[PDB]
Order: structure tokens, then C-alpha cells, then sequence
């Protein structure tokens, strides 16, 4: 294109001139540049386990059975013992009897199943999930033994413990995933923020010694005259917890050392290449010393990180995510290895190759989650979200050479997972910002940008509610990462989030609006009463009546949402203890408590998904039905029940009604109230297990497509089964004609009672691949920061490339797009989601847009 | 007719129909995706019973992931 | 049996997981993707598998 | 004899003149006078299950299996459910599947085993006790099924839960029952004070309705917007507890009604006598309405009382005792039936016959306790101790016609159990007092006397320490009964003691003094180190050094005792819930808590047994070893190791040293310091689970025989294996040579830091059985009350009748004697205990003795 | 074949513990002390024992 | 005359008439064979009733009257 700006003629020609000789519909097939030949071979040989539409993309991926079998064995043997010690014994049995895997060209080693094409299962979490796996084509084998395991675990499963405290009608409404996401105890889905810092600094031997010292001190206190029954009995649970930590840590050390032994055996007996043999011996020594001893170099740190990830996200319990401050966590070891060359001496490109291998190992991590969460992350194994950038405790820029290494590896290897979040501050140096823009302009979809000051202030605010008064300090508040996709949380040796029961889960306003217009009866999907009987159409005489009906629906739904999580946490700390995670947490170790019992930092939240559809529907109802009396509510209900068939003129009238993201005063006025007074305002009144408030972390993450299919037609003009809004604050597909700046100003208006909101923006490809684009992108980020919007993520892919990919998937396998909250391989996304992504407006910048953005060419 | 109906022990269950995908939470339930609007919407219907339910549009098989949501 | 296999590597005496007669069964396996190795804990007295190679 | 008193001539000739025509060696065989022929038939055919030396006296008594069988089934089926609901389900299964028993001539019906000659066992409490039962001749059958049941229960037993938290050496020291009684979790022994008042006043249907109302309110609170995670989760345990209460109460109602149905069936199909048929129909209707509905008459009250006792002491859990304020509890229904004749009209003699039948039913109650407690209550089924007399809330006399009926039934029917405790006050009317003296003069040993004011002040003082501020009020403090033998505790609808973990268990000073003289090494019994190494003999240079060595031993032992009890309570409330007891407690029902969790009234205590042996030994050590330096500590130790062989002169010198109970200033000074500074002083430093102090309740209860047989020779003059003192404060047998008044003054000297001290005294037969008996006994009790002595109990038996019963046991079946805190059939006591009882000094009253007592003829 | 015993007394339908086919088996016994009666819950179709009285 | 350990003795302490099982642990025992002339029954503790014997071993069992 060509833009006239302040007299200058801006030519949007790709920086690399050779890009003029590459066709536009295959561009992304020529952008990957693996740093070494080893990472190229690894990218070609990668065992991707992406999942979509509830099934796995590849026929080679199948569930394992070793974890179920060994956990069941240990549980049958540990009857009568303290539940924490029983959990430690279960983890120990799984780790001691599991098959270990070593693949060719690997440097970071380790796996979470008995075979590199498999993934573990979790019969202790949700028996319905294992039952769904048994009925699936990728079931664990032998099938009868897995069925016996599930039948044994059903009475002890977390689902069976949590369900007796709720109306079966409520749970039936929840499990439909239409107006409310199913509770985590019914699905087994979870998240965690592991304290990698403790593992990397201390080593597990130190944690064992600490737990043993505490045990001896407690036993001596129990034998101290004179005994005090009102204080001494507190030592029983502490001793149980500390013994569980010792068992789990000894098991993990033995497990890592057996992996190193496998490395040495393959070096001495199976491998022919002497270079490969020497490398295997080096890895074997690493796994020998790590994680028993503190980390001394960067390779030590990365191997320890991967071991801790395997235990905290796959083996001890299932937990989605990849939460960590990778650059801050790895910087001391980068300085030891690359800068100072004191232990494991390497160059910067060596660290780049190491991060490449880390990304590929994560790309091979199959997640044994339930069907619901094999549906809502199309085109990816799971959610893997790390955080870099930000500010330190003294408010100075936290960017370093390790951030640049991570970003360069992510740009070179072009893998969808793990996704990256960059906490942006004005303090952030321009070199790292150029690397972030390098990743974004290549269409990877990451790093997403988050407002650093907003997150730090949020951490400070939540810390005030701490039950033991040990919330994050003002200095600790700067050390935060995204828990899964969008919600900030503390990272470090202490006070990190340990379960999704603390925060997470979704509520869907679109279905709530639909049933508000039908007295709480979901006729479109389940033909059943999905909500309270807020009133028939004759009762909704004023717009305020519809507003209050939605308020009642929202209150009922969100109350169930948070209460299920708190009950899940109650039973998690009593029967689903994580002694290993508790061992590497300084607070759990000091207090002798389980990771789920102790909660020094509140972070309660819930995700409103499909908010903008309901908001636009409300704006259209107020505009046409009530204010202008052009259509009656009964006419609208008759048309909606008809799926707009024979009412097409009315459907277009409602579609053209004022919409979010056009800087429209009418639509934005109502929708800002909807966000702050209802979506955030009513949810804020709820208090969670930690004593903090629950605030909305708006996002969509694929559910927007699944919920929309389950949702019926809406006054917004959507037909039934049409996809909902892509992002929580994002404008709906093809509803924005005023350009990017107008969308930014609409997003700017909602500043109250939101813990986070997700904005998805599609930027023009020519401007981005042009030299002018980094300056435009920096200007947008600076305006967005001054606007105080919480988050922004960018997709830069031509429709032509995507349409070609739909027609020829094998040709377009390299291309990566961004769905909301994460990045996916386009060819692995179903046509439904691909079309929702294609229909996102590719935003072009005018002269007035740049003038608003304060661009200086 | 084309809408689902109950048939005790039917030879053509929703379970074996290509338009069905198991429920996200309860594998005993299902989602019927046979009502595909011309504008792309997949207007799913909920299925309480996948073993004793059928309609006229029953087709044995299984769609690829591209044809599901 | 299952002792003179070329894939039978006795666990060293000093290992954290050492027991009397325990060993690693280490195999090399290869599919369309690549070549990998599997190490499962077995014992000197154990059942042999379909592929027994004499050491 | 004939004693001249102040010039008047007192001749001690029996009131009954036929006693001059009865020879003195068979007297007590001709005193029983059953009120009706039915109770006479019941007395002749009574199925006594007396126990001695750890075995059962009769070969017809054998263990049952139904309780073990059905409890095991219910526990296997209830896995995964809340532990309280699991306990309720176990009780429900036992009650629903149990065989019910009806015997001839019974009016109060009901049993706790499948056969009238059998008793239940408790595999959930202590697996060692069940193992001991399996190796016994009275083992449950079939033996292999019982062994499999014990193998199933071992990992889940309470003993297995408590043992991991103590040094195995410490537990090994306790389990010998030599210096410290074994902890209750190791034996299964227990006690309880049931809230009979709630059952008799409300009926279980009201409790079920109340629990269901609470459940509904809690669930509605859990679904109330907005949810509060710091408050709503408190409802989970409450709902679990209330549902368990509903299950248990419905089971008990169904069980009682099935018993009534058995009565009706036997009336309609098996019985020929029309009088018996009508009686059976009456009992059947009673069991239909009782305990589902409130009691309306005296028969209702007695049947309900017996059912509640069966559940609280045998079926739901083992619990020794018969704790209740029987006259106060039964008075409203006696007044309804006998005085006002409003429902179930009866005469006073009818109530006497009813209490007779109750006493015989208790005499048929076999206790499935462990071997240790089949050893230490020789000559009785178990401990059954009820309390009558006392004062009401206003401080007025609590004696009534029901008290006299109970005492009259105890007088005519001559059964050892239940024993009676009479709380004495100056307010007590003279009519009841003679009924008390009527029982005592017959040699029954009961009613025992307790100081009312001391108990009431004790309840107030303990109430001050209540954790939730709901201790007994000053009015409630007057309503107290003995828990087992000697310790006061609140009775009523609320705040009653629910487990022996609150108070109970024993510690033995004699063995402690022995090991103090041997550096903590028990050479005499076990040849093992039983206590801390306080010092060798050369280190004990001062008498104060010996004192301090004993203090260190005592501190170690008492700390172990109280800590074992509190750990037992922790695991009782977590895995041994008693939902039925919780249902009939107003506090547990109101708060939705288990009977073991809630402790609104502290009552902590421990029993020092064999105190006077240690006290006299210390007095003799100071006398001869230090003050007179006649023997060295090494000479004394050499004599002890030789069992005084060749040291007889030294043995007589130590025996002739000043002893307790002779009003010796030297001995009483040292022993009073011993009681107040060490026995009470060190124990109160310890605080129990309820937050109250732990105070000594001195008593022997037969343990004195066993511990003496396990104790080596002592400086008091004992040979190895000889029995110790028979009470908490009683003088050692045959060591009091100054008459009863000197014993009274000595006992009165001890006033600080005690919760109770048992006093055994033997009064002369002619004086008590003469027409002057009451006046002398009343003067004795009046002076004893003015001397502020805690307790006294009497034996009225001549040595000749006891020797004749030893020679001709088959002709003295009705001879009843008093041991310590309980009464036993003399012929069922082993020769060892019989000889200890015979050797007690039969005291006689001089002129000066009566003058001290203010006897006015 | 546990239904036409003379000791088979069906539980009334109005009883709290009533189940389909449940009944009380009430027998009489006597030893050296006295005579008693035992009521055990059994079912309509159940195993008969040695003491089956006809009708 | 003192108790000694004999593996699998033909006459264990368990079957001796002078022995009564331990009050807490049936694997232990109480030897009541040292009866003083003055009435004392000086019991001695037995760690193992299965592999122990002395010269005074007499198979049988006293009545309760002869025990403590
Ligand atoms: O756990 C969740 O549901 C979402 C987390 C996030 O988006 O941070
Ligand atoms: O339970 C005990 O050891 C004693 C109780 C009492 O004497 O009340
Ligand atoms: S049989 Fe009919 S109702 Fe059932 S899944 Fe197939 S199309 Fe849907
Ligand atoms: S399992 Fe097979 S490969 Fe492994 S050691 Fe045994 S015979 Fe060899
Ligand atoms: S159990 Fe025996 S006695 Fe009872 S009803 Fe059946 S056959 Fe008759
Ligand atoms: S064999 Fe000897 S030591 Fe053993 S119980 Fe008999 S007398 Fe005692």
C-alpha cells in the first residue's frame, strides 16, 4: 500500500526485498530459520500432539496406562495412612516404576508417559473424563484394566467428593458448558504456578534436610513437658505433611537420576557417534546432579525447569499452563554460563539453541485432559504461556539478554507453543521491543502485550486481603506472570497460585441473555430450564427489566461458578495433596501445610466469555425495541424462535444497530455500564476461599466458538450456532468500520472492576513487514499504555494465505495464527474456527490513525 | 421427523451417527451437529441419551475434525 | 531368564533406587518420526519378552 | 461388744433379733428379699458375666461376631464417603441386621449381642484386643472369618492411627501397665456420660426433624448469593454430621421398634400365659412409641434409658460405666406414673420392682473389653456407677421418693452392679440417708459418699477454662455425677463428657519410686529401662535428691499419659465419630459437630494409683536412711534386690517407720507435701485438649493388685509382687493402728491440687448392724463432711464369713464386698484380691472416737 | 425356600425397616438358665436351615 | 530356672500354667511362677511367649482363683 502522512509518502514494501519474489499466500512457509542443524532436525521430527474438536489430530497419539496402574497400586497399599503421605506414596510409586524415554538429538530429556506418543491419565480427578477416554479411539490399553481402575477410583475421585454438596439440577446445568463452564472437579482441568526459583536455587536435598529438621523439632515439642493439648496437636498434620514432602522429593531425585542413568546407558551401549556419546554423558552428569543439588549453569537450570514442569503439570497432578517468569528466573544462570563463563560456559547462540530445544520439548507434551478441554484449544497440545519483560522491584526495566534469547528462539523455530506474554512498561528497552515486534510481525500471534503497571497495582490490591497477612509486598508485586492466558499472579519461591480453584473458570453472558429473554428456559440447545425464572416477555416492560433479568441470571450462574471452585479447594487440600509442590514452596515448608491449604496471596477471578455478543444484543434491544419502539419484544422473540427465517429485514436492522468498537457514544455508553456494573460489579461481591474478591478476567480462548454453536440466535443478529466474540473486550466479527484507533478508544472506556480483559486485533501485513511498522507498532503500544487498556494481542496473516491453507493444508503446515489467548497451527484448526479467524477485520491505518497514535516517521 | 426422537434399543443410535460428538463433560450425553445453517452456524442440539435415540438424518460414520466445531 | 539380555543393565549398587537384583530394561525403538529409547525397571528374576538377545 | 460412752452403756446387738439366731459365718446369704416372685426368678436365673484375672468366670460366656461382621460389611461398602456418614452407616447396618433377644420374665427388654450368653467385639478400636480374644477360649466363631475381619480392620484401627506419633520405646513402656496405664487407643477402653435427658424429653423423631431442618438451612445458605468462601465451606462438615445424625437416629428407632415387634410376635405365637401375653403386648407398644416419641411414664423412661445405654456403651462404641443422675433424671416420670397417675399408673413398690429388674439387666450386660480390663475389675461384669442424692440448681436437697426407690431396689436385690454414688450435703433428708445406711450396713459397699460442695465448686472452676465460653453455669454445676468411679462431671442435655480421652487413665507412683531408686531401670518385672536416667544411688546424696528423681520420673510418665489421650481424641473425632451421641447433645446438634470434637465443659484428669506405697516408702527413706542414717541407700538397694532375704530386721525397721493414716505429724507432713507438690502440682502444669488443667483423681480399682504384682519390693516393707494400697488416699492395709478418727484427720490434711481421692474404710459389723448403727454412721459422715474430705466408702463384713467363703465358695454366692470404687461378688474375686480385702483393718469406735464424731445417743 | 416356615413372620408394610420380602425369623431356645427368643431378619427367598417347621 | 530363648520349643511359655497373656499385647506374657510364702505373686515379664521356656514349665492352666 501507500499512505500519505504529513507530506511524506509512506511505502509499505517488505523490509527484506526478496519477499517481493515470494507469493503472498505462502509467505509464512519461508520464515523459519532454526539456529543449528540439530534444532532443524528436531523441528522436522517433532511429535506434535495437537487436539481439536475433542479428538487428537494425529492417529499416533494414544493414552497411557502406567500412571493409572501404579497410582492405583500405591493407593490400594496405602490405606489407613495420612492422605498426604498416601499421595506422596502414589507419586513415588509412579515415578519409581514408570518407563523413561530418551529420543534422538535431545538435550533436555524427560517425559510424562511410558511412550513418546502417549500421555498419562488421571483417574483420581474426574471419573467421567476417564470414562470418556475409554469410549474414545485413543483409550488406554488393556481397556478392561483401565475400566477396572476407573471403577475403583470413582468413589474416591474428586468429582465424587465434590458433587454431593450441590443440587443435581445445578450440576446438570453446569455440565452442559452453555451458560457456565463445568467445574474443575467434574473435568479434572487445572492450572498451577510452580515455584521454580526454589528448585533452581536450593536443590531437593536441601528441602529434604529442612523437612527432616522440622520433623525432629516437632517430635521433640510433642515430647516436651508440660504437654499442652490446645497447641501440641497442631504438630500431627505438620509431621504428616513434612514426611510426605520428604518421600516425594526423594522419589523425584531417584527419578531424575534414573533418567540420567538411561542417558549413560544409551551413550555406552547404543549410540555410535562419539560426539553424541559425549553429549549424552554430559546430560547424564547433569541429571545426576540436578535437581538434587543447586543449579550452577544454564543447562542445569533448564533441565531442572523441565523436571519441575513434568512433576507439577503432568505427573503429580494434571495442570494446564507453563506459568513462569522465564527471563528473570533464568538470568542468574545465563550470567553464569554466557556472560561470566564460570560453569557450563556457552555463547548467546548456544542459549538460543537451548531455548529452541525447550520450545520443541514443550511442543511434544501431550496433555491428558478431558474432552471439554480437547475442544476449546484447537490447534495446540494445551495452553503453555510464559511471561517475560516487565519491571523489577525498584521499578526498573527487567529486560535482559535472556529475554532476547527467548524471543529469538521463538522467532526462529516457529512453534505455536509455548506462547509468550510480555509485560510492557515505558522503561522497557528498545532492543527487546524490537525482538517482540520481530515475533509479532512474523504472524506468530505472540508475544501478547499486558499492562505492567495495572498488573502490579492489582497484585498490591489483592495482597491486602491475605488471611495470614503475608500477601505480596510492594516489591514482590512486581514479580508477576500470567497464570494461564490472561490473569496475573505472583511468581517466586513463595505465595504463587497452586490451583485453578483459586482463580479460573468461565461464565458465558450470551447464553444468559438468550435465556433471560425466555424466562430462564434454554429452548435452543438443551430444551430445559437453564436458569431462574426471571420473567416472561410480558413482565419485561422496560429495558431496565431486561437488564435486571440478566442481572439475576448472572448472579445465580456466577454464584455456582465460585462456590464449586471453593468446595473443590476444600476437598483438594484434604484428598489431593501435592507434597512435592508443597516441598518447594517456602511458606508450605515453613508452616508444614499443603500447597492447597495455604493461600498467602489471594487471586480469585472468573472468565466472562462471549460478553460482547450479549452487550451488542442489549444495545440493539434498547435501541430498536424500547427507545424507538420499532419492534416489540414479542416480535423479536418470534423472530429469534424462527432463527430469523422470514424476518431477514428485522435481522439486518438488528445487525446494523450500534456495535462495540466503533467509538459510538450510544453503544459504548451502555456497554461500559454492562462491563463495570454487571459483569464486574456483581462478580466483585463474591469472596473466595482466600478471602479476596473475585473479579472478571475477560477472554474467549476457543470457547467463543463452542459456546456460540450451543447458543441460539441473538438480537445482535447472530444466527443460531454462529461463533461469539473472539476476545472478552474484542469487537465482534465485521462489526467495526471505524479503524484501529476507534476500537482502542472504545476499549479505553471500561476502567472499573475488571482484573483483566482480552483484546484481539488484526494488523495489516504490508505495514508490519515494512520498515515503518515497528515505529507504528511502538506508537500503538505507547498509546495503548496511556489508554490504560489491560491487554492487546496481534494477528498478522493475509486471508489469501489462510484460504490457500484451507484448500491445501499440507503446503501451509508452517503457518501459525492466533486464536484468542494462545497461538495455534492454522491447518489443525477446524473450518469453523478458521473462518472465525479469517472474518476478523484486517485493520488498516489512515493518516488520522497515525496522528492519534503520535507516529514520527 | 428430522428432529430427534426416542427409539428403545435402536439399531441407529446417535452414538454411531456422524453428526454427533460426545458431551464435553458427560460421555453418556451428546451433541447433534446435523443442523448446519447456510451461513456457517452449527446449531447443536443436546442429547440426553445417545444409545436409544435416532432421527431420519442418521448416517453411520465419523466426520473429520475439520467438519466439527 | 530375562537376565542375559543385551537390554539388561543391572542397577549400580550406589543408586538411590537400588534393590537386590533390580535392573533397567533399555530398548531402542523407531517409528516414522524418529528413534528413541525406553528404560523400564525390571529384576534379574523376571519374565523375558518376545525379543531376547543374548549378551 | 459393749462400749460405754459418757456414762451411758452402748450395747451393739443386731436390730433384727433373728440375727442372734443366724450364725455369723453365713449371714449375708440370708439378706436378699426380692420384692416380687418375678424378680426372684430373674435373680436365680441371672446370666452373670463376671470377669477375673483377665478371663471370664463362666464357660458359657463367649464373644459374638454379628457386630464385627456387619460393621466390616458397612465399612467396606462406604469407602469414599464422609467418615461421619460412614460411622452412621456402620451403626445402621449393625442395628438393622442384628439378632434381637427376648428372655423370659423380662419387662425391660433389649441386648447388645446376637445371643443372651454373648457380647460384641470392637475391631475398629484396638486390633491387639481382638487378637487377644481370638487366642482365647471365648473367641468369636467362625474363627477364620473373625481373623479375616481383624486383618481387614488393623490398618484402619484407632490404635494404628495413634501409634505412629510416639516413640515405640515410650509406647512399649506404657503397654506393660507397670508405671503407666496403657493409653485408651491401645486397649479400646472408654467411658461416656450419655445425655439421657434429651432422649427421654424429646424423642428421636424430634432430633431427626431438627437435624433435617439444620441441613436444609445450611444447603440454602450455601446457595445464597453472594457466596463467601471463608464462611460457606464451614457448612460441609456440619451437613455431614447432621446427615450422620439422621441416619443413626432412624436406625435406632427402627431397631427399638423391631424389638417391640419381637415382643408382640412372642406374645401372639409362642406364649401361653395370658398375663404374660398382655405384658408382652404392653412392652411392644412401649417399644413402638419409645424412643421415637417423648416419654410419658416411668416404664417409658426406663425402657428409653436402657436403649440409650445400649447404644452409647455397647453398640455404637464400647464405653464402660453407667454414668447418670438416676433419681433426678427419672423423677418427672415417677411423679407422672406413681404420684399423679397420669400415664402408666404405678405404685411405689412397682417402681422398686422396676429398678430391681433394671439392676438385674445390668447384671446380665457382658462387656467386650480387652484383657487388661478383664483383669482389674475382678468379680464384676464391668464398671456400672450411677449417682443419686446431691443438691439441685438452687442448692436445695435433690433427694426424692425415686432416690428411695432406687436404694430400696438395691437393698432387696443383692446384685454387685450397678454401684451407687451418693453426693452428700447437709441438706439431704434423713429418710434417704437411712436408705443409704441401710445399703451400707448390709455390706454392699455402695452407695459410696461424695462431697457435694467440692464437686460443684470443681465444676465451676473447670467451666472457667471452657474454650467456647459455654462451660457449666453455677446452676448447671449442681447437676454432676461420677464419670466412672470417682471423678465428677456434668450431667444433662449438654456439656457432658463423651470420651475417656477427656479424663481417665492411671499412673503408678510405686513403680516410679522403685525405678527412681534404680536410675529408671525396671529390674524387678521387665528387665528393661522403663524411665529416664534420673541418677544412680551415689548421686542421690540428699533426700531432696530422691524427691527430685521421683519428680522427673513422674513428669515423664504423666506427659506421656496426657499426650496419648489427646492424640487419641484427635483421631476419634476424625475417624470414630458418634453421630447418635451427637444427636442427643444439644450443643453438638446446634453446632453440627461430633461429640468428640466439641468440649464445652473441660474435665481433664488422670488417676494416681498406688500412691501411698510410694509416700510411705519416701517417709521411711527419710526416716531411716537420712535422718537416722541407720542404713545407706546402697544397703537398702541391696536388700531390695534380695527381696529382704537375710534383711528381715531391716524390713521390719522399714515397716515400723511412720505410715499414712496414723495421724503422725512427720509422715503426714511429708505425704501431704507429696500429694500437693508432686502428684497434683506437676499434673496441673499439663493442659488437655479442652484447655483445662489436669488434676489427680486418686483411686485404685483393683489395678492396685496387678501393679503390686508387677512392682518389686519397696522401702515401705513390701515383698516383690505384694499388692499396693487399696485407694487414692486410703492407708496401706494393716498399717493404721490408731482407730478411724486418726485416719480421718490424716486424710483431711490433704486439701490442695486434687480432683478426687478414694477412701476405703472397714467398719465393725456389730456396731453397724445394731440399733445404734445409723447415729454413729451419721456422726461419722457429718464430721467427714466438716473435714472437707473428698470421698469415703465402707465395707461391713467380718473376716470369718470371708474365710468361710474362701473355704466353701459354693455356699456364699450372695456375699457382696467392696474393692475400690466398685462392688464385687466375693466368691468371683481371686484368692489374691480376696486376701487383700480381708487384710483391711476392721475399725472400732472408742469413747474418744465417738466424742470426736459428736455422737449423741 | 425359606417362606413356608412356621418361624417366618413377614415384616408389616408400614414398618420402618420394611423391604420387599423381608421378614423376622423368630425362634425359641432354652438352656440351663432360662428360655429366650431370637428374631433375625431374613427374606422370603432365602436359604433354609436345619430347623424348618412345615407350614 | 530362669526363662531362656528356645526357637520353636516343644513347650512354649504360652502353654505353661504359670503364664497369663500380657494385658496389652498378646505376643507378650506374664510369668507368675515366683509365689512368695507371704502371698506376693512376683510376676516377671516375657517378651516372647512362643520361644521361651524354663525348668518349671508345666502344661495346663490355673483357675482364676490362683491368679492375680
Ligand atoms: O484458569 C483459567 O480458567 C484461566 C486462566 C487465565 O486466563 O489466566
Ligand atoms: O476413667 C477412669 O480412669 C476413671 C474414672 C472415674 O473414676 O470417674
Ligand atoms: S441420529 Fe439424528 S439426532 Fe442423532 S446425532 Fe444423528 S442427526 Fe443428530
Ligand atoms: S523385557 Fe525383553 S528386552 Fe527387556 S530385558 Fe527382558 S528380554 Fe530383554
Ligand atoms: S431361617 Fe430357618 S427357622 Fe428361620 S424362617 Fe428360615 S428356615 Fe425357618
Ligand atoms: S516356662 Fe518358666 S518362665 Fe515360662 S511361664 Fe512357665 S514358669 Fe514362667
Amino acid at each position: 500500500k501507500v499512505l500519505e502522512y504529513k507530506g511524506k509518502k509512506l511505502n509499505f514494501t517488505p523490509e527484506d526485498p526478496a519477499e517481493e519474489t515470494i507469493p503472498a499466500d505462502e509467505l509464512h512457509e519461508h520464515l523459519q530459520k532454526p539456529s543449528t542443524a540439530r534444532t532443524k532436525r528436531l523441528k522436522e521430527r517433532c511429535r506434535w500432539k495437537h487436539a481439536s474438536a475433542g479428538e487428537f489430530i494425529e492417529k499416533s497419539v494414544t493414552a497411557g496406562i502406567e500412571r493409572m496402574r501404579y497410582l492405583t497400586e500405591a493407593h490400594k497399599a496405602s490405606e489407613g495412612k495420612p492422605e498426604a503421605i498416601r499421595r506422596a506414596l502414589g507419586l513415588a510409586n509412579v515415578l519409581n516404576k514408570s518407563t523413561l524415554v530418551l529420543q534422538e538429538d535431545e538435550f533436555i530429556v524427560g517425559y510424562h508417559a511410558e511412550d513418546p506418543n502417549m500421555f498419562p491419565l488421571y483417574p483420581e480427578l474426574s471419573h467421567m473424563a476417564v470414562q470418556d477416554y475409554l469410549r474414545s479411539d485413543y483409550s488406554p490399553q488393556p481397556a478392561d484394566e483401565a475400566a477396572a481402575i476407573n471403577e475403583y477410583w470413582k468413589p474416591h475421585s474428586l468429582q465424587s467428593k465434590c458433587q454431593p454438596y450441590f443440587d443435581p439440577a445445578d450440576l446438570g446445568r453446569m455440565y452442559q458448558v452453555s451458560s457456565m463452564e463445568a467445574p474443575s472437579f467434574a473435568s479434572g482441568y487445572n492450572s498451577i504456578v510452580p515455584p521454580y526459583e526454589t528448585v533452581l536455587e536450593d536443590g531437593l536435598l536441601a528441602r529434604i534436610k529442612l523437612a527432616e529438621k522440622h520433623i525432629a523439632e516437632a517430635q521433640a515439642d510433642m515430647s516436651t513437658f508440660p504437654w499442652n493439648g490446645t497447641k501440641g496437636l497442631d504438630n500431627i498434620a505438620k509431621i504428616d505433611n513434612w514426611k510426605a514432602m520428604v518421600i516425594a522429593c526423594k522419589a523425584v531425585i531417584s527419578w531424575a537420576r534414573r533418567q540420567g542413568r538411561l542417558c549413560k546407558i544409551v551413550a555406552e551401549n547404543f549410540e555410535t557417534d562419539p560426539k553424541r556419546q559425549a553429549e549424552l554423558l554430559e546430560i547424564a552428569d547433569i541429571c545426576q546432579r540436578i535437581p538434587a543439588e543447586p543449579c550452577k549453569g544454564l543447562k542445569d537450570a533448564m533441565q531442572a525447569k523441565f523436571f519441575t514442569f513434568l512433576i507439577c503439570h503432568a505427573i503429580e497432578r494434571y495442570a494446564s499452563g507453563y506459568a513462569q517468569k522465564e527471563d528473570t528466573l533464568l538470568w542468574p544462570y545465563y550470567k553464569a554460563s554466557v556472560v561470566d563463563k564460570k560453569f557450563q560456559p556457552m555463547s548467546h547462540m548456544d542459549a538460543v539453541e537451548l531455548v529452541e530445544m525447550e520450545r520443541l520439548k514443550i511442543s511434544e507434551h501431550g496433555a491428558g485432559k478431558s474432552r471439554a478441554y480437547r475442544e476449546i484449544f484447537p490447534g495446540s497440545n494445551d495452553l503453555f504461556i510464559l511471561t517475560v519483560g516487565g519491571t523489577n522491584a525498584k521499578g526498573e526495566d527487567a529486560c535482559n539478554d535472556m529475554t532476547d534469547a527467548i524471543l529469538e528462539a521463538a522467532k526462529r523455530i516457529r512453534t505455536a507453543e509455548p506462547s509468550i506474554v510480555f509485560r510492557y512498561s515505558k522503561k522497557n528497552r528498545e532492543k527487546t521491543l524490537r525482538w517482540v515486534f520481530e515475533c509479532i510481525r512474523d504472524g506468530l500471534g505472540y508475544p501478547s502485550i499486558k499492562h505492567d503497571e495495572i498488573g502490579t497495582e492489582q497484585m498490591k490490591e489483592y495482597a491486602k486481603f491475605s488471611l495470614n497477612g503475608n500477601g505480596a509486598t510492594d516489591e514482590e508485586a512486581h514479580n508477576w506472570v500470567n497464570v494461564l492466558c490472561m490473569s496475573p499472579g505472583i511468581h517466586g519461591r513463595r505465595k504463587t497460585q497452586k490451583t485453578r480453584s483459586e482463580g479460573g473458570g468461565s461464565i458465558f453472558p450470551a447464553k444468559l441473555l438468550e435465556i433471560s429473554l425466555n424466562d430462564g428456559y434454554d429452548w435452543s440447545y438443551a430444551d430445559m430450564q437453564l436458569g431462574p425464572k426471571t420473567g416472561d416477555l410480558s413482565s419485561l416492560k422496560s429495558f431496565e427489566d431486561v437488564w435486571e433479568a440478566f442481572r439475576k441470571q448472572y448472579q445465580y450462574a456466577i454464584n455456582l461458578c465460585i462456590s464449586t471452585k471453593d468446595v473443590s479447594r476444600y476437598f483438594e487440600q484434604r484428598f489431593l495433596q501435592m507434597p512435592f509442590v508443597s516441598a518447594i514452596d517456602d511458606g508450605c515448608m515453613e508452616l508444614g501445610m499443603d500447597a492447597c491449604a495455604l493461600s498467602e496471596q489471594p487471586n480469585g477471578w472468573h472468565n466472562p466469555i462471549t460478553t460482547i455478543v450479549a452487550a451488542n444484543s442489549l444495545v440493539a434491544i434498547k435501541k430498536l425495541v424500547f427507545e424507538e419502539k420499532k419492534y416489540t419484544l414479542e416480535q423479536l422473540s418470534q423472530a429469534l424462535k424462527a432463527n430469523w427465517e422470514g424476518f431477514e429485514e428485522m435481522r439486518v436492522d438488528f445487525k446494523r444497530a450500534p456495535k462495540w468498537g466503533n467509538d459510538d457514544d450510544y453503544a459504548d455508553g451502555i456497554i461500559t455500564r454492562f462491563y463495570e456494573e454487571i459483569i464486574g460489579g456483581e462478580m466483585r461481591k463474591i469472596t473466595n476461599y482466600s478471602g479476596g474478591p473475585v473479579m472478571p478476567t475477560g477472554q474467549a480462548v476457543g470457547l467463543y466458538m463452542e459456546v456460540g454453536s450451543r447458543t441460539g440466535p441473538t438480537p445482535d443478529g447472530r444466527f443460531g450456532g454462529e461463533a461469539a466474540d473472539d476476545g472478552g473486550i474484542s469487537p465482534y466479527m465485521g462489526t467495526d468500520k471505524k479503524g484501529p484507533t476507534a476500537v482502542l478508544r472504545s476499549v479505553s472506556k471500561v476502567q472499573k472492576n475488571q482484573k483483566g480483559n482480552l483484546l484481539n486485533q488484526r494488523l495489516s501485513v504490508p505495514i508490519m513487514r515494512s520498515k515503518h511498522g515497528f515505529e507504528i507498532w511502538n506508537s500503538y503500544i505507547k498509546t495503548w499504555h496511556d489508554l490504560n487498556i489491560d491487554h492487546v494481542q496481534f494477528n498478522v496473516v493475509s486471508t489469501d494465505e489462510m484460504r490457500a491453507a484451507q484448500r491445501e493444508p499440507e503446503k501451509h503446515h508452517d503457518l501459525i495464527v492466533r486464536v484468542s489467548g494462545y497461538s495455534a497451527r492454522f491447518v489443525d484448526i477446524p473450518t469453523y474456527g478458521q473462518n472465525t479467524i479469517i472474518a476478523r477485520q484486517e485493520q488498516d491505518f489512515s493518516a488520522s490513525d497515525l496522528e492519534f497514535l503520535n507516529v514520527e516517521i | 421427523q428430522n428432529q430427534p426422537h426416542t427409539e428403545v434399543g435402536t439399531a441407529r443410535p446417535c452414538r454411531s451417527c456422524k453428526w454427533q460428538t460426545p458431551d464435553p463433560t458427560d460421555p453418556h450425553r451428546g451433541q447433534c451437529t446435523a443442523n448446519r445453517h447456510a451461513m456457517g452456524g452449527v446449531w447443536k442440539r443436546w442429547l440426553r441419551d445417545v444409545e436409544n435415540t435416532t432421527c431420519s438424518r442418521h448416517e453411520e460414520g465419523k466426520l473429520s475434525f475439520r467438519d466439527h466445531v | 531368564t530375562c537376565k542375559q539380555c543385551a537390554n539388561f543393565f543391572p542397577v549400580p549398587k550406589d543408586a538411590d533406587d537400588y534393590e537386590a537384583g533390580k535392573a533397567d530394561c533399555v530398548r531402542e525403538k523407531e517409528d516414522e518420526k524418529g528413534k528413541y529409547w525406553l528404560s523400564k525397571p525390571i529384576f534379574e528374576n523376571s519374565a523375558q519378552c518376545e525379543a531376547f538377545q543374548t549378551k
